[PDB]
C-alpha cells in the first residue's frame, strides 16, 4: 500500500513562498504523476500542479507564474512552492497520487489522471499576525437570549492566532446543548470564534467556559453569570 | 482552454436509505472517460469514489456507480447509508485537472424554525475599545437562514461575520453565529441593536433587538 506523508510551514506572512513537501512510501516515483491539490476553508478543491519522476510538471494555468514543483527521487519525494502567497491561499494542501504511466503498442504515456491515494493534508494559512493570546468575554443570558423555559449563554473568543482554541463547559461536565463554532478570520488577520449553551432558565447555576490556547498556553476560565436587559 | 465543471444540485438533502444522483456538467467534451468521483467527509482527506467515469476502485461498496458521457456525468448512490452524507467532487482529467463545486449529501428533516437569541457587549471588551454584539440561531433546518443586522434601523454592510456548526447528529439542526463588530465610539453613538432573522421555518424574519444602557 503506498502512504502518503505531507508536512511544511503552516504559517505564512503576506507575500512569502509558501513551500510543502510529501513523502512517498511503500511505492516510488516512478511509474505516476504526483500532484498538489488544495482547498480553502469551507470551500471546494483546486488542482494546483503535478510533476513526475522525470522532472516534468505541469500547473494550472489560472495560478499563472507561482508554482514551483521539484523532485527528489533519491528520497522519493515531491515539494510544492507557491511564491508570492496571498489571503486567498490560506488552505488545506493535499498531496496524491495523479495518473499512472502505461505502456502500449503504439503510445506511451501518462493517463487516468485521478488522484489516489490521498495525503493528510496540511493546513496552511496566510496572516501577518504573530502569536496571540485570546480574550474571552461572556456571552451572558438576559431576557433577550430566553425563550419560554430555555435560555442561552456562552462565551466569545476573541482576537487570537493561531488556530485552533479548545472550549469546555464545567470542566466537561457541560456537553448537551453547547455549539462551539467554527473559528472566523477577522479583518484583523485574528481568529475568534463563540461557544454557545442551551439551558433551562429555572437553572439561571453556574456557569464556566474554558478556554484554551496551546499556540499561546492561555487558559481562561470565565463565568457567565446572568445580565440585565 | 480549462474545462469547467458544475454540479446539481448544490445540496442534495435526502433520508438514509433513499437514493442520491448527482449530476456533473462540463463546458467541453471530456475525451473517452476521462472523469472521476471523490468523496470527501468532514476533517477528512477526499477519498477516490469512482474512477473512469463508471470504473469502482477496491473497496467502495456496490452501492456507489458511475454513468455518463461527454458533458453529462452522474454520481449515483442506490442506497444511502449513514456514511454516505458528506460532499461529493467530480473531476475531469481529459485536458487540465479541474473539480466541480462539489455536492453536500446531508440528512433531510422537517423544517425547523431557528431560535433567535442576541448578546450585547460585555463592559470588559467595552473596555478595550471593540464591541461585539453576538446573534445566535439556534437548531434549524434547512441551513440556509439569512441574518442582517439593524443598527437603530440602519442596514449593516461589511461589519459582520458569521459561522455555521455541521448538522448536528440527534436533530440534524444547523446552529449559526453572527458576529457584529463596532468601535465603542460607534457603539456609543447608537441606541437599537437588531438581529434580524429569514429562515423558511419563519412566516416572516424574526427581530430579536435590544437598547444599549438598559442591557
Amino acid at each position: 500500500q503506498v502512504q502518503l506523508q505531507q508536512w511544511g510551514a503552516g504559517l505564512l506572512k503576506p507575500s512569502e513562498t509558501l513551500s510543502l513537501t510529501c513523502a512517498v512510501y511503500g511505492g516510488s516515483l516512478s511509474g505516476n504523476f504526483w500532484s498538489w491539490i488544495r482547498q480553502p476553508p469551507g470551500k471546494g478543491l483546486e488542482w494546483i500542479g503535478e510533476i513526475n519522476h522525470s522532472g516534468e510538471t505541469n500547473h494550472n494555468p489560472s495560478l499563472k507564474r507561482r508554482v514551483t514543483l521539484s523532485v527528489d527521487t533519491s528520497k522519493n519525494q515531491f515539494s510544492l512552492k507557491l511564491s508570492s502567497v496571498t489571503a486567498a491561499d490560506t488552505a488545506v494542501y493535499y498531496c496524491a497520487r495523479g495518473g499512472p504511466k502505461v505502456y502500449y503498442e503504439y503510445w506511451s504515456g501518462y493517463v487516468n489522471n485521478c488522484f489516489d491515494p490521498w495525503g493528510q493534508g496540511t493546513l496552511v494559512t496566510v496572516s501577518s499576525a504573530s502569536t496571540k493570546g485570546p480574550s474571552v468575554f461572556p456571552l451572558a443570558p438576559s431576557s433577550k437570549s430566553t425563550s419560554g423555559g430555555t435560555a442561552a449563554l456562552g462565551c466569545l473568543v476573541k482576537d487570537y492566532f493561531p488556530e485552533p482554541v479548545t472550549v469546555s463547559w464545567n470542566s466537561g461536565a457541560l456537553t448537551s446543548g453547547v455549539h462551539t463554532f467554527p473559528a472566523v478570520l477577522q479583518s484583523s488577520g485574528l481568529y475568534s470564534l463563540s461557544s454557545v449553551v442551551t439551558v433551562p432558565s429555572s437553572s439561571l447555576q453556574t456557569y464556566i467556559c474554558n478556554v484554551n490556547h496551546k499556540p499561546s498556553n492561555t487558559k481562561v476560565d470565565k463565568r457567565v453569570e446572568p445580565k440585565s436587559c | 482552454h480549462e474545462i469547467v465543471l458544475t454540479q446539481s444540485p448544490g445540496t442534495l438533502s435526502l433520508s438514509p436509505g433513499e437514493r442520491a444522483t448527482v449530476s456533473c456538467r462540463a463546458s467541453q467534451s471530456v475525451s473517452a472517460s476521462n472523469l472521476a468521483w471523490y468523496q470527501q467527509k468532514p476533517g477528512q482527506a477526499p477519498r477516490l469514489l469512482i474512477y473512469g467515469v463508471s470504473s469502482r476502485p477496491t473497496g467502495i461498496p456496490d452501492r456507489f456507480s458511475g454513468s455518463g458521457s461527454g458533458t453529462d456525468f452522474t454520481l449515483t448512490v442506490s442506497r444511502l447509508e449513514p456514511e454516505d452524507f458528506a460532499v461529493y467532487y467530480c473531476q475531469q482529467y481529459g485536458s487540465s485537472p479541474t473539480f466541480g463545486q462539489g455536492t453536500k449529501v446531508e440528512i433531510k428533516r422537517t423544517v425547523a424554525a431557528p431560535s433567535v437569541f442576541i448578546f450585547p457587549p460585555s463592559d470588559e471588551q467595552l473596555k478595550s475599545g471593540t464591541a461585539s454584539v453576538v446573534c445566535l440561531l439556534n437548531n434549524f433546518y434547512p441551513r440556509e437562514a439569512k441574518v442582517q443586522w439593524k443598527v437603530d434601523n440602519a442596514l449593516q454592510s461589511g461589519n459582520s461575520q458569521e459561522s455555521v456548526t455541521e448538522q448536528d447528529s440527534k436533530d440534524s439542526t444547523y446552529s449559526l453565529s453572527s458576529t457584529l463588530t463596532l468601535s465603542k465610539a460607534d457603539y456609543e453613538k447608537h441606541k437599537v441593536y437588531a438581529c434580524e432573522v429569514t429562515h423558511q421555518g419563519l412566516s416572516s424574519p424574526v427581530t430579536k433587538s435590544f437598547n444599549r444602557g438598559e442591557c
